[PDB]
């Protein structure tokens, strides 16, 4: 999977890049294509072979590759703009369309708020039954990305982790929501967990205790 | 091509018929 | 200009096969190849395959090789694919693209896309939530319930006697790994409005019929 | 290695997805845009046979003009099935070229031979995915738009000393055919062609028809007698039927005052033939304005007659099939697995 940083945003008016960190097996061979999807329709056609519009596409979009990486540039940023973005090269390693990771464009707007983060522990009810559900709360976030990673004892938990993608507040700020479900005796034998979230490229960690 | 048209309409001249495509000719 | 239409079953059970369509009206199917791209909501893509038109020359993702076949009934326009013991991590929405693949230059573009189809994969069978509460977090408070282990769609909520009805929201469901939806909806609040002002959400689901008077500490 | 196969061509196109031009109109719907990179891998001490009378694309980029035009051009009073007055509008035509390819599995086998007639052995030799761009331009007599032979004037035909084949002649210097029709009677054109330009090559032609009959006297005459599409010159232009008579073209006084630019009587018919079926048609008494293509001549077809000291030669043209394998002479399809 190639690799392109979650969120881009800026102004009305004003010019962007997006990147595609890719490798010598992929855009070191192939041509670049971009992916407009504007939520939530299908995807459509931005770019391709590395720098091509199909026909009632803005030259405000504009491809380009160097060594083994890729970018979209795009000037005279409107609303209509607003949408997540995706390159694709064609790679000979695995013989695969390797997607990029995504990004997503936010035309603003509103000032930027960073994300207020919550972490409630498995309620005494749910633990009378030999359960427990972490519930992590990241709200009064824009732009609307959010990376969420659990911690426990300091050790990655990727198992049993959910979350929901964000989601307009009636204050047109941004909130999402992560879930950790664990056993009884794993939540008991376990000292300190962490809820922590990346906004803007930056981390908000809380913790809890049994 | 309609051949025996195209043959008989050449003949009016002395000539043959030969479809040449769906078109008529004449030698 | 270029038309593509997917069908499904939208909701599948899981260690079945999975069995989309994509129709394209207007010929043309013999003369191109054409992919099928799945995404799992809220995340990435993933091409998962193409097929030439006549062909039947096919290129498959790796880790989906095994499992998945592409095919073309040309004369009722149609090219469609099966996935064989299909799992929870399956469950995503598909489309079918047109594709431009040259082979020796790169060149693998998708210029053409269908609408799309979603796929649901749940064993699981209509079923009611088990209601949790939450309890208070920042320099102004926030709290609210957990909404776990239902299906199918959807819920409902509000809080204290009923008493609460603006400063919240509701979050999307979260499709557990389990075939079963979970979700929260919560209310940040200030942080004086705790104490004796106690709340309580109004978690309704129609279909298998419950509802939960749920206090808050 | 690569056996001799065949397989559906897929199309790359320019067609930009906006213009209401018919052949683009088509070829955004059938076809993908065009190759970006063309490669070209040139096999080395490789010899292969080809034949321009018996290769399969021929018939494939032949199926396509014909859904293209079925598509395009309707009839007010198409005379096939009984009584069709089937809706006519105005819609543009301009020819745009397109480029056939092989999927992977299969290649397009291109010959280098530069003064290859198309059949036969070919010595140098490459490998590509697509063809050169080709314009579905419908003609009889003259090839217009085609390409030019690289440096002598090519003589093709599947057998010479059969005069029931038709004769392709490949030229390599162009010729300009300005076919005008004065807007405000209509059914009246005029196509300027330069004599000091054409005589000059009619002659390296004969010199060429001379190489492969011996050096007998090579003579031009009209048609000997056929349908008025096979006599005349019949091509199209901006959506109308030009019918060009081409006898002041084939003149052998010259190959002495021949200077002057040559003009054909043209006039365009409404009741016409069909070139894809057997039949006639009728369409809408032709568009206003000045009326006109810039065409460039690059081909002549040809038929011959039955022997003593002289050859006659008189302009050929019906198998709309031979223009596409004046076009494809040079590709073969071949599977590779
Ligand atoms: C054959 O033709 C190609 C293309 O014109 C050229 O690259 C090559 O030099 C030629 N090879 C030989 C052996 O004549
Ligand atoms: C074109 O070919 C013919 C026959 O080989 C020859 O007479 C003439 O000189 C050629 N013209 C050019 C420009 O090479
Ligand atoms: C093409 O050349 C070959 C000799 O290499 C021969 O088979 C044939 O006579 C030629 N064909 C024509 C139409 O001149
Ligand atoms: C071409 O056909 C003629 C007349 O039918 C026949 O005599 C001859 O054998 C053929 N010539 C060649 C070169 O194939
Ligand atoms: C083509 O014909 C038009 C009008 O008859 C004339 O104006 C123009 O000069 C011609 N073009 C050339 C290149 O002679
Ligand atoms: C025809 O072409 C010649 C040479 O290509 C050029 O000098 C001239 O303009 C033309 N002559 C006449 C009489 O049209
Ligand atoms: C074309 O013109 C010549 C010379 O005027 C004339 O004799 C002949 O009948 C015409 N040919 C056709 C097929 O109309
Ligand atoms: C053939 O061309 C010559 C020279 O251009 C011309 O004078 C003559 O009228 C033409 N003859 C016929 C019968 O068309
Ligand atoms: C051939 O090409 C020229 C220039 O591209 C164009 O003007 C003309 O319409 C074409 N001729 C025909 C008969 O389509």
């Amino acid at each position: 999977v190639l690799t392109q940083p979650p969120s881009v945003s800026a102004a009305p008016g004003q010019k962007v890049t997006i990147s595609c960190s890719g490798s010598s097996s992929n855009i070191g061979r192939s041509y670049v294509s971009w992916y407009q999807q504007v939520p939530g329709a299908a995807p459509k056609l931005l770019i391709y072979d590395t720098n091509k519009r199909p026909s009632g596409v803005s030259d405000r979009f504009s491809g380009s590759k160097s060594g083994s990486s890729a970018s979209l540039a795009i000037t005279g940023l409107q609303t209509g703009d607003e949408a997540d973005y995706y390159c694709g090269a064609w790679d000979g390693s695995l013989n695969v369309h390797i997607f990029g990771s995504g990004t997503k464009l936010t035309v603003l707007g509103q000032p930027k708020a960073s994300p207020l983060v919550t972490l409630f522990p498995p309620s005494s009810e749910e633990l009378q039954a030999n359960k427990a559900t972490l519930v992590c709360l990241i709200s009064d976030f824009y732009p609307g990305v959010v990376k969420v990673a659990w911690k426990a004892d300091g050790n990655s938990v990727n198992t049993g982790v959910e979350t929901t993608t964000p989601s307009k507040q009636s204050n047109n700020k941004y909130a999402a929501s992560s879930y950790l479900s664990l056993t009884s005796d794993q939540w008991k034998s376990h000292k300190s967990y962490s809820c922590q979230v990346t906004h803007e490229g930056s981390t908000v960690e809380k913790t809890v205790a049994p | 091509x309609n051949l025996h048209f195209c043959q008989l309409r050449c003949k009016s001249l002395g000539l043959l018929g030969r479809c040449a495509x769906t078109f008529c000719a004449c030698v | 200009e270029v038309q593509l239409v997917e069908s499904g079953p939208g909701l599948v059970k899981p260690l079945e096969t999975l069995s989309l369509t994509c129709a394209v009206p207007g010929g043309s199917i013999r003369r191109n190849y054409w992919s099928w791209i799945r995404q799992p909501p809220g995340k990435g893509l993933e091409w998962i395959g193409h097929s030439y038109g006549s062909g039947g020359s096919t290129n498959y993702n790796p880790s989906l090789e095994s499992r998945v076949t592409l095919s073309v009934d040309t004369s009722k326009n149609l090219f469609s694919l099966k996935l064989t013991s299909v799992t929870a991590a399956d469950t995503a929405v598909y489309y079918c693209a047109r594709t431009v693949w040259y082979y020796t230059s790169g060149t693998h573009y998708f210029d053409h896309w269908g609408q799309g189809v979603l796929v649901t994969v749940s064993s699981a069978s209509t079923k009611g939530p088990s209601v949790f509460p939450l309890a208070p977090s920042e320099s102004t408070a926030a709290l609210g319930c957990l909404v776990k282990d239902y299906f199918p769609e959807p819920v409902t909520v509000s809080w204290n006697s009923g008493s609460l009805t603006s400063g919240v929201h509701t979050f999307p469901a979260v499709l557990q790994s389990s075939g079963l939806y979970s979700l929260s909806s919560v209310v940040t609040v200030p942080s004086s409005s705790l104490g004796t002002q106690t709340y309580v959400c109004n978690v309704n689901h129609k279909p298998s019929n419950t509802k939960v008077d749920k206090r808050v500490e | 290695v690569w056996k001799d196969a065949d397989t559906t061509l897929f199309c790359a196109s320019d067609a930009k997805a906006h213009e209401t031009e018919v052949h683009n109109v088509w070829a955004t719907h059938a076809c993908v845009p065009t190759d970006p990179n063309p490669q070209e891998i040139h096999l080395e001490n490789v010899t292969e046979n080809f034949n321009m009378w018996k290769n399969n694309m021929v018939e494939q980029m032949q199926e396509d003009v014909i859904s293209l035009w079925d598509q395009s051009l309707q009839p007010c009073v198409k005379l096939t099935g009984s009584v069709i007055k089937q809706a006519c509008p105005k819609i543009s035509f301009d020819p745009i070229p397109i480029h056939y390819c092989t999927p992977a599995g299969y290649v397009i086998l291109k010959c280098n031979d530069k003064n290859f007639n198309g059949t036969g052995p070919c010595k140098n030799v490459s490998s590509v995915q697509c063809t050169h761009g080709i314009k579905p331009v419908v003609s009889t007599q003259l090839l217009l738009n085609g390409s030019l032979a690289e440096e002598e004037i090519i003589i093709r035909s599947e057998n010479l000393t059969n005069n029931a084949k038709t004769i392709i002649v490949h030229l390599n210097k162009s010729v300009e055919i300005n076919c005008t029709r004065p807007s405000n009677d209509i059914r009246k054109a005029y196509c300027e062609i330069n004599g000091t330009k054409w005589n000059k090559v009619l002659k390296q032609v004969t010199e060429k028809l001379k190489e492969h009959f011996n050096n007998k006297t090579i003579i031009f005459q009209p048609p000997s007698g056929g349908d008025l599409e096979i006599t005349m010159h019949s091509f199209n232009c901006r959506g109308e039927f030009f019918y060009c008579n081409t006898t002041q073209l084939f003149n052998n006084t010259c190959i002495k005052g021949c200077n002057g630019t040559i003009t054909l009587p043209c006039k365009i018919k409404q009741i016409i033939n069909m070139w894809q079926g057997t039949g006639q048609a009728m369409y809408a008494p032709p568009i206003d304005g000045k009326i006109n293509c810039v065409s460039n001549i690059t081909g002549i077809l040809l038929t011959r007659d039955g022997n003593t000291s002289n050859e006659t030669f008189r302009p050929g043209g019906g198998n709309i099939k031979d223009n596409w394998r004046s076009e494809l002479y040079k590709y073969k399809v071949v599977q590779i697995e």
